[PDB]
């Protein structure tokens, strides 16, 4: 007559490493390592990234004519981005800053386009001028939310833009650079031009880049493209006296603090949702540790180089 | 057959730790209830500190177009580097540490057991060191469940036991 | 009344650990002043370590005005929250570990004066298993004494010790 | 007969959290996180921050005219910052890099005014000018620390500054930009200017951004604000033919490593010190975390998000 | 002349832990190489796994020439602090940590040495308490080994051992 | 009869710390912290790194006449920074953009100088001119790898560049700051010039900063120096009408990602080589933490400030 004390054994076939010990067989087991996505692009707690398709983020800012698509997006948690977008500056220039401003757009709450001033108020001068290169419907046109003044006989003129929001002001505008002084001449009837822009006492001077470089798309002067964003209740103040291209429409937006972000990601944009996301996939985020991706969108799991880390819960599985 | 000295029971499957019985009428395996449910309660809270705890920030990174401002860029890449050596060895380490314990735990939660029931027989019993008891009194269902209920009456074999001792001595 | 395996003692009030013993002349409690005194010492050595260890840089930290450069800002932002979730989960795991072992400490020190005792008295005491020795012989205040000291002789009560045994077995 | 085995409890209420169980009472254990401040703003080993009261950093290392109070701080260990502080630029205009200027003066030891040159050594050239947007005593007047120069016929005229210190010298002066050319003319004597930095072999030409902008303060001119740093042992040569209000009075000073910083806080200076300052208060930072606040300046406990930290230093307290 | 209670033997020199004699033909020291020898993979494994595990990304560093950029200056001498701070502290208390369980390895490993020649003894043997065991019938060369291989036979020294058991009561 | 249970002790006088104890001696154990370099300066995986000896940088791409030394390194691991080496920019000017330059060229791979276009093939223009400031051997002459271009009558003129390879080329050119009008007429046969850089769409439109700065080196004008990174299969088109130093020869490279890096060290390079590499020396760093220095290059122990870290991996040693 005996009695025995023992413990479980068990069919599992999974083993842990230790201080002490290399793979060692357990009765039970735990990963705590996500080592898996789901190959899309998703929402983000139930916020969905902004998806421009063929249109750059300036093209679409600034109204280019082939960008006419896509609805107002009130808001979005982060942006898609493309890098070979072919509809981006239809009148050829530079744009100043495109960094700092996808930063801005990257990502906001309430979205909307709003007018800041009528042309059709403006006297001894010439507004919605057009061109070839920015085409509406085979007819030459212009971007949709700057409208070009020309005409002044080297006379000042003004714009008031308020912003009278307890929310920022986005603005885009541009300075005309033009090929020669034959070409300065006719259009703002000067050699030599002026725009300030006034933000109460700070202010800013551009003057034109006169010159002629290459030629494209049948172009031999450009166009420098700027952007600012005007603060809750404010008011700038232009006066020019030519090459301004003027700012018509901004928009009112809020920016959320622990901010959106930029994905380059060659995946399609998706109905389903998700907590963390990176540019391979979505991530199950109720694990510590994950190992799918460095570049990450949200509340995640910390990356690390691991293949898979075992908690062992169960017992030495020695038979 | 023999203890956990030798090894675990693929028999016993109802629990982590238990006995093992042998009789006259007959033989099987017991999970000891209370101290497994103990030892589970106790791992769950473990495991979950491991995961409940990590609740992390809302993080975002950015891969840029970028020959163009650098000096930011280094110091991005510098700091991922860092946090990722951080996380890295810090957790394989953890991993490494928790899991020595953890064992460590079912083996004393073990021994625990022998020590008690050890405690309750004393000389009416030889430990013959495999973690099993030879009895030196008969021992029917209702002695053997005493002892698994922690109720097995010392001075109630003490008689039948000395014979039985004096018979090996002779 | 019953030892360590039922609980703590509210009666000892001067020091960790101890012994609770039972005569003829009366009753009382004695910590053991020697293997208190060294846990103290190293409890305190690991808390001043935890503590005294953290000797931290001279740092300064910026709530800045700048929706001016923001490519920096965005970069110490992400810093700040990676710091955050360094700190905040280690350092809750370092508590929850630390913890586990301080008391896991604590009982095996108790087990060791358990354990000394019981070394000293074999069979001339019956471990009643509860923390509580049953001694063979009678005991006046210099023979516990002699035990609390390290101190008892075993052969010195061996004599009258075996005559109760089988007195038992009677 | 009987000698039993125990251990001590207790009438302690602390409980603790452990790997294996929650909130288990023992019979004494230890916070590690610091979770109270002080409330106030304090020195900082002793030295004490920077109180600029009503007046901006740059107001008064110009010397604004409504500066002209706290005494000659010769260090500080941080900057109070107030947001809006009334007395900054007197004459309307742009500061430039003013955020390098700050972290720069963050946290300074030696800082001594010193003269640069002396305007009455000059020949050809008005000095001193003064204007009613810069009063001194209902008279108008114009910043200490700049001198104000006209009227040179077109012709240049030139200032040396050295730097005989084996510790930086901190510069300010400013470009003039004039309304229209009538003005330039006027005040310059000519079109178009230019003033030139020399710094041995580098250099830097200014070149006034001529415009009417916005009338402030009845003002449609401004000027651009500018700062430098001269090396030990330096030397500058400036030449002028206009538009330059030069550098008369500057300040010789040594930046601490382990800089100091910029504290925006609601609190008001004391006469307590501290190792570790918040926003909130000070800190007694013996203790290794603390939770009171993420930005903080000096020698201080690590932020962590818990509400507390007990180590268990006693015993299970099961009676 | 006393055991491991007392502390650790110069004269042992062919390995951790192991067993000293007693008896007529002569007296000695013999390392368990068993026990020893895997006791030693472990640690290896231990260090090793501290070592190895370290394989740190290609950093780089800057010392500037630069009271040109600022912001981005203080903020890379921010996050050098930042990484100090972690390093430092952390891998401080790790080896603190580390070290205390190397210890108690070695203490666990020991006592199990004793555990196991107790429980083929039994009552053949009194267990002194300093770590010996004092033999209740006479030991050659070869009950001596028996007991070093875990072979001892408990009955074929019983009747010897109890006539002595009784003598010791008179 | 006796048998008894003990352990080993030992001669061994190696002390740790635990949790519990300070400086318990044991019977064995194991530094994990390196603490000693090697004092040279060697090849990082057998990869060297640039010795300018005593040439800048700058000076060197230039193709100053005194930098006519050191063989087409091909490639680099990182840089050896001299503080202050001599040869620099002999004709005197400013950099623009060293830092950013520096960090480009930090660690490459393939680097071989490439010839971008024909002086010879161009018309109505003067080619190599030269000066006394920039000399051969006691002859006067210029940069090696840029052009001066002169007497063009006002009248405009052209380069095309190409980069034909899968990888970046650089460039480096000079724009020449003239000290009045008098000399900008006698050079380029005009007030004023530009010079336009376009690179398909984007342009940059360069101008003369006219005036007299401080005289240096006989000379009261200035160069300003420019670099620019040419990417895959690109062109740039240049024309200007004056005051270009134009890019006659240029560099194709490679730029690895955890890229090289910048070394300021007293001591000379050596044969040796290893895996990390500080001011101080090289590092066996096959231990996990090192106190050296916080300031490495490569594949690095951590740097902590501990003096050192004892693993115990014997026994306590209580004979
Ligand atoms: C801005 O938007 C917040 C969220 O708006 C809601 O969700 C978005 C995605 C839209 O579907 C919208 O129509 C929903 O109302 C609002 O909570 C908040 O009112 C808005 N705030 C302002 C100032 O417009
Ligand atoms: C600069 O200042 C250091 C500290 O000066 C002392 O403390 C400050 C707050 C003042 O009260 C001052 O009068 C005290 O002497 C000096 O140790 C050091 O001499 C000074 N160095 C130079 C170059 O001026
Ligand atoms: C660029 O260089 C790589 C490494 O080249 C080898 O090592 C250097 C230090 C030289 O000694 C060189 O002659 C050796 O071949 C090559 O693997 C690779 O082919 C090269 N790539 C290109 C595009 O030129």
């Amino acid at each position: 007559d005996r009695i025995c004390i023992g413990y479980q054994a068990n069919q599992n076939n999974q083993t842990v490493n230790t201080l002490l010990e290399q793979n060692v067989p357990v009765t039970g087991a735990q990963e705590i390592l996500e080592t898996n996505h789901n190959g899309k692009l998703c929402s983000l707690n139930g916020v969905p990234p902004l998806d421009l398709q063929s249109c750059t983020l300036a093209g679409w800012l600034l109204g280019n004519p082939n960008c006419d698509n896509l609805l107002e997006a009130e808001e979005w948690s982060y942006i898609k981005i493309n890098e070979n977008a072919p509809d981006d500056l239809c009148f050829p220039g530079n744009f100043e800053n495109l960094q700092d401003l996808l930063l801005e757009m990257s990502g906001v709450q309430n979205f909307t386009k709003v007018k800041l001033f009528n042309p059709q108020s403006m006297t001894g001068v010439t507004t919605n001028n057009v061109d070839q290169t920015c085409p509406f419907e085979g007819k030459p046109s212009f971007y949709r939310n700057l409208n070009w003044i020309q005409g002044n006989s080297g006379l000042p003129f003004n714009i008031e833009i308020k912003n009278p929001t307890s929310n920022p002001l986005l603005l885009l505008w541009g300075i005309h650079n033009t090929k020669d002084a034959a070409q300065q001449r006719n259009l703002y009837g000067n050699d030599y031009s002026y725009t300030i822009f006034n933000f109460g006492e700070k202010s800013e001077e551009f003057r034109p880049d006169i010159g002629q470089r290459d030629e494209i798309k049948a172009h031999q002067d450009r166009i420098d493209y700027y952007w600012g964003s005007l603060p809750a209740q404010s008011t700038l103040r232009i006066e020019s006296t030519g090459n301004l291209i003027a700012p018509e429409y901004g928009f009112y937006y809020k920016r959320k603090e622990g901010k959106g972000g930029l994905m380059k990601s060659k995946l399609p944009i998706s109905d389903c949702s998700t907590k963390c996301q990176t540019p391979l996939g979505a991530l199950n985020s109720t694990l510590p540790f994950q190992n799918v991706h460095q570049q990450t969108i949200g509340n995640c799991p910390k990356y690390v180089k691991a293949t898979s880390l075992m908690l062992a819960t169960g017992l030495r599985n020695n038979p | 057959i023999a203890g956990f000295i030798e090894g675990g029971w693929q028999g016993m499957i109802d629990g982590w730790y238990g006995y093992h019985h042998e009789n006259q009428e007959g033989s099987g395996y017991a999970a000891d209830k209370e101290a497994t449910q103990k030892a589970v309660d106790g791992i769950t809270n473990k495991v979950n500190s491991i995961i409940d705890k990590m609740n992390s920030q809302f993080e975002s990174n950015i891969k840029e177009f970028n020959r163009l401002e650098l000096r930011i860029q280094h110091l991005s890449d510098r700091v991922d580097d860092a946090l990722l050596d951080i996380w890295s060895y810090n957790t394989e380490l953890l991993v490494l540490l928790e899991n020595e314990r953890t064992l460590d735990f079912h083996d004393a939660n073990v021994k625990n057991l022998f020590e008690k029931v050890k405690a309750q027989l004393k000389d009416n019993a030889i430990d013959e060191g495999n973690g099993c008891f030879l009895l030196l009194h008969k021992c029917n269902n209702s002695c053997m469940d005493d002892i698994k209920n922690g109720t097995y009456k010392y001075m109630d074999y003490r008689e039948e036991s000395h014979i039985e001792k004096q018979k090996i001595d002779s």
